DNA sequence: ATTCGCCGTGTCCCTCTCGCTCCTATAGGTTAGACTTTAAGTCAATAC
RNA sequence: AGCGA
DNA sequence: GTATTGACTTAAAGTCTAACCTATAGGATACTTACAGAGGGACACGGCGAAT
């Protein structure tokens, strides 16, 4: 039954110190076996989050207006840009670029 | 083996204890407690709109 | 300077007018004493009395005014003994100014209550006066709750009682001990350890504690929809059974009104008897217990 | 000596986020405690 | 009061 | 099944006495001045000098 109601209600993903506007992003969860947040590698340079034990906290919108919200604003494919200088945040980096 | 166990840090609220003088939820895993959506995650919100 | 210690200011204050002696003090007291029979007796001849010579009028009022300097004067005087007298006390009580002023309220009750044929100095009986009001409303303005005189004068001979056998035993006596040392049970000693708990302060460092302070009683956030389904629950059961059941079992166990009526009240208002509605009663809390109406209520404890 | 223009010194509000582990005497109010009364709840039998 | 990022 | 009467016990008051806290007053030799035991920016309260 979990399963049922978990699909398709996005959840909010904050790493504090939340420097810049892209701290917090909506994603649509889902059910991962074990303890531990898994968070997709792309939005690593948006957080400044390297995983050597870094924690983040998962929040709930609730009205339907926050859902919306959570939907459409702050969805992690709709924020690829930097509010800066509309360079590409979820460009491939790292090992991804050696690849 | 580092002392930093996710046993000991994972943490979840969805109705739990409150505080006295303001009635803002408690703080701390050993309460349930939520997490502060402090001031730079309000602007955070406020720049999303 | 910085000149803001009302302590230094009122010292500086009453240092102006000079002390007195024995026989002034004789002189003091016979002046107020008959500048009050003065006042009383002016009084009584103003009601239904006699129209006081102006003359006598204008001399006795001169009384009466001047027995009031005098009682002042004698108030200025003795200011330094409440001083003098308040300075052992301070350590364990309020701002000092507080102790100094029960201490002048005690002078003026003396200074209303002194008798000078006696030939005594005024000092004693002032000072007498002087502590009893300093220590009895030090004992009502102690602490954030009230602790009345006896049973505080029996917590401070425990105090003083432990204090001293810590001195000299050099451990900290048992509640046995000090109960057989006071003559009184060990559970009244309890009792007084347990009044005796001051308030902690809400503010402190750490942070303060009013952070963690789970409100334990508080809103459940669960119980109150649990009772609201669970009272849906019970008039749809109740709509179940007969309507004349229903309207009974609601009257006797108080549904519609949080009135819980009783038998009498619900056979007047039904026009039967107690015993009928008890049978009636009986029969449907019988139907109640049987499983089928029970197996949605069941869960709800 | 006052005016106006400079200096000079003294007193005060503010600085990243998130998590975890002393005595006496009177008089009056309160409650308490037990005895007594009464409406109340029950049980047994019963007639329709 | 101590600690992690 | 539904509505009754006559014991038979029971909880809820009602009351009487009371007994035990609790608030208040007084204490009559002499008794006479608390204590002390960061830094930075900024503004406002005030040194030093030319002019009338
Ligand atoms: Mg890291």
């Amino acid at each position: 039954v979990l399963e049922e109601v978990i699909a398709e209600h996005p959840v909010l993903l904050n790493r504090a110190p939340t420097l810049h506007r892209l701290g917090i992003q909506a994603f649509e969860p889902m059910l991962v076996e074990g303890k531990a947040i898994q968070l997709h590698p792309l939005v690593c340079e948006a957080f400044n989050a390297d995983f050597d034990g870094d924690q983040m906290a998962v929040h709930l919108p609730l009205s339907a207006e926050a859902q919306a919200e959570a939907r459409i604003l702050m969805l992690s494919s709709n924020n690829i840009l930097s509010p800066a200088s509309g360079r590409p945040l979820a460009m491939p980096r790292l090992d991804m670029v050696t690849g | 083996k580092l002392h930093h166990l996710v046993d000991d840090k994972i943490h979840a609220r969805s109705t739990g204890p409150y505080s006295m003088i303001t009635q803002q939820p408690l703080g701390g895993k050993a309460q349930f407690g939520g997490q502060r959506f402090g001031e730079m995650e309000c602007w955070a919100m406020q720049a999303y709109g | 300077t910085a000149s803001a210690d009302s302590v230094r200011a009122y010292l500086k204050q009453i240092g102006k007018v000079a002390l007195l002696n024995a026989e002034e003090e004789v002189e003091l007291a016979k002046r107020i004493e008959a500048g009050l029979y003065a006042t009383q007796l002016m009084t009584e001849l103003s009601e239904r009395g006699e129209k006081l010579p102006a003359a006598q009028r204008r001399d006795m009022m001169w009384i009466c005014r001047d027995g009031d300097r005098a009682k002042n004067h004698l108030l200025e005087a003795n200011l330094r003994l409440v001083v003098s007298l308040a300075k052992r006390y301070t350590g364990r009580g309020m701002a000092f100014l507080d102790l100094i002023q029960e201490g002048n309220l005690g002078l003026i009750r003396a200074v209303e209550k002194f008798d000078y044929t006696k030939g005594y100095k005024f000092s004693t009986y002032a000072t007498w006066w002087i502590r009893q009001a300093i220590t009895r409303a030090m004992a009502d303005q102690a602490r954030t709750i009230r602790i009345p005189v006896h049973m505080v004068e029996v917590i401070n001979k425990l105090g003083r009682i432990q204090r001293e056998l810590l001195q000299d035993l050099g451990r900290e006596p048992t509640p046995e001990e000090l109960a057989k040392e006071m003559d009184i049970t060990p559970e009244k000693v309890l009792e007084i350890q347990q009044y005796a708990r001051e308030p902690i302060s809400l503010d402190q460092t750490i942070s303060q504690l009013g952070d963690f302070i789970e409100d334990s009683e508080a809103v459940v956030a669960v119980d109150a929809v649990s009772f609201t389904l669970l009272q849906d629950q019970l008039q749809s059961v109740l709509d179940t059974l007969s309507e004349r059941e229903a309207g009974v079992v609601r009257l006797r166990f108080g549904l519609t009104d949080g009135q819980p009526r009783t038998l009498d009240e619900i056979g007047q208002v039904y026009g039967v008897t107690r015993e009928r509605i008890r049978q009636i009663e009986s029969k449907t809390m019988s139907k109640l217990r049987h499983p089928s109406r029970s197996q949605v209520l069941r869960d709800y404890l």
